């Protein structure tokens, strides 16, 4: 009653990709894991504008396939985007077999897509944000269909810095992935996201932000955070806003200390070398940054540092530091 | 960076 998928680290800890394979007798495909969207799309034979790397669902190659046809459409924070028609399919997952799971052929995809990793997305947030409503999500599916006893996945991701990598486990997790107990933090799930409440914030003994609240989010590469809390990590560590939501830091990150969350009575952090998210011709951009949101989106650069298994049931998460 |  466990799936697991090894996954692929795109880059310096840009995204987190992994194999699903979908129809009879099955096309493999690399998707983005990502708990902040609710849609699993597929870039498809009917596709007028998808990459020549990418893996193409044929509905004709799948003795599964079941028709559909309703038109979807989505838009991400980053600007990408697809859109097409609903089909049902099966789908493994990590060697559980999803039967009939709604499956979204893209007809279009934003350029990014196109030139990028993946062969689409699979959508690991909650069913009220599915752009159609009343899909019902793989997570959804796990559950009623009995594939799965714990309503749960296990997340690590690498680092880059380390060899890269990451798993997930659908139905269980991984304790070698992680160091210490697990801590179990409540979720928010009112607005399809895994909701959490970031007590404090700090640095060394500096408290950089009061509450704030965030989302857990496999499929954001940064730690995005408010402008005033995004300024005030970026004034402890001196680093200048860049104005397109990101800080130039310094590369030299041996005199940093973490940027400590404390969450539901514990602590968990970021650790210094991902404070610098990347390197480009002697310049560092931070780990950290900032959108124009009221809520943080705790993206890849602290989910590289903390194990999650996220709990769709209750709803709930429990964390643990990453073993590194 | 992404952000989904």
């Amino acid at each position: 009653g466990v799936g697991t998928v090894p996954m692929t680290d795109y880059g310096n800890d840009i995204e987190y990709y992994g194999q699903v394979t979908i129809g009879t007798p099955g096309k493999k495909f690399n998707l983005d894991f990502d708990t902040g969207s609710s849609d699993l799309w597929i870039a498809s034979t009917l596709c007028t504008n998808c990459g020549s790397r990418q893996t193409k669902y044929d509905p004709n190659q799948s003795s599964t396939y079941q028709a559909d046809g309703r038109t979807w459409s989505i838009s991400y924070g980053d600007g990408s985007s697809a859109s097409g028609i609903l089909a049902k399919d099966n789908v493994n997952l990590g060697g559980l077999l999803i039967k009939g799971q709604t499956i979204e052929l893209a007809k279009r995809e934003a350029a990014s897509f196109a030139n990028g990793p993946n062969d689409g997305l699979l959508g690991l947030g909650f069913d009220t944000i599915t752009t159609v409503r009343g899909v019902k999500t793989p997570m959804d599916n796990l559950i009623s269909q009995g594939l799965i006893s714990r309503p749960i996945f296990g997340v690590y991701l690498g680092k880059a810095s380390n060899g890269g990598g990451g798993e997930y486990i659908f139905g269980g997790y991984d304790s070698t992935k992680f160091k210490g107990s697990l801590t179990t933090v409540p979720i928010d799930n009112s607005r399809g996201w895994w909701g959490i409440t970031v007590d404090r914030a700090t640095v060394g003994t500096s408290t950089v932000a009061s509450s704030f609240d965030g989302i857990l989010d496999t499929g954001t590469t940064l730690l995005i955070l408010p402008n005033n809390v995004a300024a005030s990590v970026a004034r402890a560590y001196g680093a200048s806003d860049n104005g397109d939501g990101t800080y130039t830091i310094s590369c030299d990150t041996s005199r940093f200390k973490p940027l400590v969350f404390s969450i539901n009575g514990a602590s968990f952090q970021v650790s210094p070398d991902s404070l610098v998210f990347e390197e480009y011709q002697g310049q560092c951009i931070a780990g950290f940054g900032y959108g124009n949101f009221d809520f943080a989106i705790i993206g890849d650069t602290f989910l590289k540092n903390n194990y999650v298994v996220f709990n769709q049931g209750v709803p709930e998460v429990q964390i643990a530091p990453v073993a590194e | 960076a992404c952000v989904k």
